């Protein structure tokens, strides 16, 4: 699936 | 049995039992944090009810964020930190509102807040399912929802956003 940079910046541009 | 499943069967359970110091385990457990704790804000924006938000350390060792409580069509905001720590997720972190220490009885020292007799063996037995979300969802959000309105009745927080 995702990376955790990839989670990271989901978390964050939400 | 009301103030548990209720509110715990919306945030996806999670797997691995890895703490900080896992290495390539810590990775796989920090990325389930992520997920949990995207799935927890998309349901609360959709209930209309976007009450927090957390972000780490690229270790994941080290969470702050911001908490939001209405009251009367006041919104007042609250930074939030803490730790994980070694013996997580075993071990709950410990959530401290610093601004908050002094204001209240039901908090130790350096602002970390007082969970009801609930929450610390309601933990201990679903190890390693709950999370950062669970720690939110019935740690934080349950302590908010009791001190703050107390709080503002005694006259004692600083309302800082006009909404």
């Amino acid at each position: 699936g995702e990376s955790l940079e990839d989670l990271m910046a989901k978390m964050k541009n939400m | 049995d009301e103030a548990t499943r209720r509110v715990v069967s919306e945030i996806p359970v999670l797997k691995t039992n890895a703490g900080p110091r896992d290495r390539e385990l810590w990775v796989q457990r920090l990325k389930e944090e992520y997920q949990s704790l995207i799935r927890y804000v998309e349901n609360n924006k959709n209930a209309d009810n976007d009450w927090f938000r957390l972000e780490s350390n690229k270790e994941g060792t080290r969470w702050f964020g911001k908490c939001w409580y209405i009251h009367d069509l006041l919104k007042y905001e609250f930074d939030i930190e803490f730790d994980i720590p070694i013996t997580y997720p075993t071990t709950a972190p410990e959530i401290a509102v610093p601004e908050l220490d002094g204001k209240t009885a039901k908090m130790y020292r350096g602002g970390k807040i007082c969970l009801t007799d609930h929450f610390k063996p309601l933990w201990a037995r679903n190890v390693p399912k709950f999370g950062l979300a669970h720690l939110m969802a019935l740690g934080l959000g349950p302590w908010l929802a009791v001190e703050i309105p107390d709080l503002i009745q005694k006259g004692v927080i600083q309302h800082k956003e006009k909404c």
